[PDB]
């Protein structure tokens, strides 16, 4: 009954999180990708400097 | 998410400060690149003249 109650209350809260965070995690994880390309661009140009 | 925005702009700030300074290096050497080619040309211009002058002198 804890598997009945506590699992489904978390599944309701995680999908309410999936509406709100999984749009903004994709905003976060791709803004992470803006750092990881600007990191290797900065290293090669200080080499070029 | 705003924290990741303020961290990201600093690297793209550092992307300019290298790129402006590395072209400030190449802008200076190119002027030195064109000066030596000017002096080497008058050297080569005087070189071919003397090679043909001494043949005509003899």
């Amino acid at each position: 009954t804890s598997m009945k109650i506590q699992f489904k209350t978390a599944m309701p809260p995680t999908e309410v999180l999936l509406e709100s965070i999984q749009s903004k995690v994709e905003s976060i994880e791709q803004l992470q990708r803006k750092l990881q390309h600007v990191q290797p661009l900065e290293q090669q140009n200080n080499e070029m400097c | 998410d705003s924290y990741l925005k303020h961290q990201e702009i600093v690297l793209d700030t550092l992307l300019p400060q290298t790129v402006s300074n590395q072209w400030r290096i190449n802008n200076d050497y190119i002027r030195q690149t064109c000066t030596i080619v000017e002096e080497m040309n008058i050297q080569q211009r005087k070189q071919i003249n003397d090679l043909e002058i001494y043949r005509k002198r003899l």
